[PDB]
RNA sequence: GGGAUAAGUGCUGAAAGCAUCUAAGCAUGAAGCCCCCCUCAAGAUGAGAUUUCCCAACUUCGGUUAUAAGAUCCCUCAAAG
RNA sequence: UUGGCACCUCGAUGUCGGCUCAUCGCAUCCUGGGGCUGUAGUCGGUCCCAAGGGUUGGGCUGUUCGCCCAUUAAAGCGGUACGCGAGCUGGGUUCAGAACGUCGUGAGACAGUUCGGUCCCUAUCCGUCGUGGGCGUAGGAAAUUUGAGAGGAGCUGUCCUU
């Protein structure tokens, strides 16, 4: 899980969500996930 | 000329008056409740005297909250021990004890006076729908 | 679940069975007879009453505690009993297997039953926090003028004041006291007496009641 | 919401009975009640039912295309059930039947046994495919979850539970 | 050991025909939180509860009285100080 | 932290280090729970949750630091008048003596050095630790008690088996 302030796609595959109140980035790809903080 | 009316003790009667938490917004009910309690509903209010009336409060249990209240309201608590803040959330508080709940609501609303405490020591909260006081013959009332 | 009273005798020792030496204390229970019963319905909670060491007949001008007084001889003539000198309450018993009148023989524990002894802690008089809450003393020599003294009670303007549970002087002991997960050694009904492993609060003579343990 | 317009055939051996909010459907496999959504409602055709919202609101729009895929999912539910297939990968990796209760062995020092729930039943092939079978769906899948996080799939090697139809990731474990 | 949680992990699931741990709903998840364990505790003036003991005369008939049950003074003491 | 400012205190707010006693924050050193990994395993890296508890003896130096020896699960970082001198010490430092180097014609001087060099106070109030008396608790008493609250505790190694 990738924390940070900008939380945004680093691939094609990559799907912005919003979970909890969070904006977060879900990925195939296991090493975009992000999570913003 | 000085002629304004003083109540006592001699002239003041107070009322017993039953009011139904269930579907109530805790802090509407509870304003209401303290103007009942320090008689500020009476045209005898006088404010050196105790001219309220008494409340029983039921169903306790049943007050509700708007928003995110039930689990983000925390009430604090300090034993006067370093270290020692103790805290609930107003849902926890409202499952585990609903009448210290409507209790310190309402009396956050009367003054820290000697006749305040006085006053808030004629407030009754019941979690559930009886109260031991059908000896006083309270009234309902209804809010607003 | 048990429970009984007895007087701390002493503590001895007994060899084991392949030779180890068991330090054990001595507790004589004798004339312990259920007293009152307490219900959830009558008092709200479940527990027997128990009463541990006669004591002599109520008399007109009795001076001292040795003789039941009025209230206590009626209320232990209610359970048909003499008057007691101890009486103390088991809630973790199972009340339905008692009588009120009943005796509480030591033979209730056998042995290997892990208990839970409580006791009213040797009393020392007062105390300073070296022994009473084992500080560390300043030195003794290098010009020092601070062995036994507590320390620093606090800190300066912030917080201008002492934190309550400040460890100070003051009277030490005299508490009660529960020791967990000791071992009933022996139990000899003939003296009634119970040989518990280990060592148990209070001075010889002292009231001990032993439980069940809780833990298990 | 297309999902909640869309409406929900029920076959003629299924019966859906509303009590105000709460439903409650049977069919041959079994019998489903839920609470749904308090302000939707609802069109009881004698072969069909459909949801109806009453405003265009984001909640009524959610809820009713909730509302609508739960009470489908009821109704597919009872007539055909819902069964998920895990299969276990790894020499040694078995499952079998202690009667109701399924019991896994997977590489650790100690069975592991998960006890079966009502409406729902565990089978087990060739000692390495377990397929959960039930009337509701998020039992089934809840379930399955369970069994598969007993021990999920590794990358180096694929040993572990796994749905039968989930790809894993795989990785290069060893390099110079 | 129990309950509720954090970061997480998911199930079911639409908004947004797909997807999606989330909006509704259902799970799971820390030495941490609330308990469980130990101690103090009704001046908790909201002063709680149970068992037992005592219970009359005189009165301006409001009330009083010494007595009761009980507890002390004083004295012999220690396990207490 | 080094500073800037000069707003409280010069009819005095004791100043470094240590000792005794702690207390709080979390930006977490260990232990507990996780995601990612260029995570095969054993180890690691990085980030997230988490402050319950735990977080060592010595050599040198006044020292704080720092280095070193030997340990440990770990040897956390900070605040509290760089916590704490009406609780202790007094080695450093800025009184009087003396001396070296240096500067100065000199008297003397030097965030240069060296050897020596007085640390007072019977606790009034709050505060804190104990321990009694009064009255209250709608009769007077003896015991047994519920528990609203509060405090305590809360750590971890190694080995065997699998
Ligand atoms: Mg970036
Ligand atoms: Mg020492
Ligand atoms: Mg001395
Ligand atoms: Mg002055
Ligand atoms: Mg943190
Ligand atoms: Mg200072
Ligand atoms: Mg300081
Ligand atoms: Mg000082
Ligand atoms: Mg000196
Ligand atoms: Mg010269
Ligand atoms: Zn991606």
């Amino acid at each position: 899980m990738k924390v940070r302030p900008s939380v945004k796609p680093i691939c094609e595959k990559c799907k912005v969500i919003k979970r909890k109140g969070k904006v977060m980035v879900i990925c195939e790809n296991p090493k975009h996930k992000q999570r913003q903080g | 000329m000085r002629q304004t009316f003083m109540a006592n003790e001699s002239n003041i009667e107070r009322k017993w008056y039953v009011i139904d938490a269930e579907g109530q917004t805790l802090g509407r009910l509870s304003s209401e409740v303290a103007s009942i309690l320090r008689g500020k509903n009476k045209v005898t209010y006088t404010p050196h005297v105790d001219t309220g009336d008494y409340v029983i409060v039921i169903n306790a249990s049943k007050i509700e909250f708007t928003g995110n209240k039930e689990t983000d309201k925390v009430y604090y608590r300090h034993s006067n021990h370093p270290g020692g803040i103790k805290s609930i959330t107003a849902g926890e508080l409202r499952r585990t004890n609903p009448e210290r709940l409507i209790e310190n609501s309402i009396k956050g609303m009367l003054p820290s006076t000697r006749l305040g405490e006085k006053q808030g020591k004629k407030l009754f909260v019941y979690g559930g729908a009886e109260h031991p006081h059908a000896a006083q013959q309270p009234e309902n009332y209804e809010l607003r | 679940t048990k429970g009984i009273l007895g007087r701390k005798i002493g503590m001895t020792q007994v060899f084991g069975e392949n030779g180890e030496l068991i330090p054990v204390t001595v507790v004589e229970a004798k004339e312990n007879v259920v007293l009152q019963k307490k219900t959830v319905e009558v008092d709200g909670y479940n527990a027997i009453q128990v009463g541990f060491e006669d004591k002599k007949a109520y008399k007109k001008d009795a001076k001292s505690n040795k003789y039941a007084n009025k209230p206590a001889e009626g209320h232990a003539k209610k359970a048909d009993a003499a008057p007691k000198r101890f009486i103390r309450e088991f809630r973790n018993v199972d009340v339905d297997a008692y009588e009120v009148g009943q005796e509480v023989s030591v033979d209730t524990f056998v042995a290997g039953d892990v208990i839970d002894v409580t006791g009213v802690s040797k009393g020392k008089g007062f105390q300073g926090a070296i022994k009473r809450h084992g500080q560390s003393r300043g030195p003794m020599s290098h010009g020092s003028h601070f062995h036994r003294a507590p320390g620093s009670v606090g800190m300066a303007s912030d917080a201008s004041r002492v934190f309550k549970g400040q460890k100070m002087p003051g009277r030490m002991g005299g508490n009660t006291v529960t020791v967990q997960n000791l071992e009933v050694v022996q139990v000899d009904t003939e003296n009634k007496v119970i040989l518990v492993k280990g060592n148990v609060p209070g001075p010889k003579k002292g009231l001990v009641e032993i439980r069940t343990s809780i833990k298990k | 919401s297309r999902v909640g317009k869309k409406i929900i055939d029920i076959p003629s051996d299924v019966t859906v009975t509303f009590d105000g909010n709460h439903v409650t459907v049977k069919g041959p496999k079994g019998e489903l009640s839920r609470t749904l959504n308090e302000r939707m409602t609802f069109k009881q055709e004698e072969n069909t039912i459909e949801v109806v919202r009453p405003s265009d609101s984001k909640e009524d729009r959610t809820n009713h295309g909730t509302t609508r895929a739960l009470l489908n999912n009821m109704v597919q539910g009872v007539s055909q059930g819902y069964v998920k297939v895990l299969e276990l990968v790894g020499v040694g990796y078995r499952a079998q039947m202690q009667g109701k209760d399924l019991i896994l062995n997977v590489g650790y020092s100690h069975p592991v046994e998960i006890k079966a729930e009502e409406n729902i039943t565990f089978s087990v092939e060739k000692n390495t495919v377990v397929k959960v079978e039930g009337i509701s769906k998020e039992q089934v899948g809840a379930l399955a979850s369970n069994i598969r996080s007993v021990r999920p799939p590794e990358p180096y090697k694929g040993k572990g539970i796994r749905y039968q139809g989930e790809y894993v990731r795989r990785k290069e474990g060893k390099t110079g």
